[PDB]
């Protein structure tokens, strides 16, 4: 995953949490119900 | 379950490079409506007629 300097860590799924979901969209989906 | 399609996995590296060295001439079409039956009611004939 290095990609020149560029941390796409926040924007790529998370394979460790059960759902497959970036750290932005574990948020996104966490705040509207 | 449904298909989300093929599974590709691409390979990048700092120094690799993928140039295409032919090419084809794609010719796809496109539906698109435009207008619609324009329609004329009586009121008369249609609520109560003769
Ligand atoms: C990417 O960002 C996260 C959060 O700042 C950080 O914990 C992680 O170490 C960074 N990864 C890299 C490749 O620097
Ligand atoms: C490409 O990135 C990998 C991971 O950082 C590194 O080990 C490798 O030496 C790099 N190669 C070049 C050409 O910089
Ligand atoms: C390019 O593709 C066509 C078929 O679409 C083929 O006839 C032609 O020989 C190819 N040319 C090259 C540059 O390989």
């Amino acid at each position: 995953k290095y990609f020149g300097g560029f941390n796409f860590s926040q924007i790529l799924p998370d394979p460790s949490k059960p759902s497959k979901r970036s750290p932005i969209e574990d948020l996104l989906f966490n705040k509207v119900t | 379950t449904m298909s989300l399609g093929a599974e590709n996995s691409v390979a990048y590296s700092n120094n690799s490079i993928a140039i295409p060295t032919n090419f084809t001439i794609s010719v796809t079409t496109e539906i698109l409506p435009v207008s619609m039956t324009k329609t004329s009611v009586d009121c008369t004939m249609y609520i109560c007629g003769d």
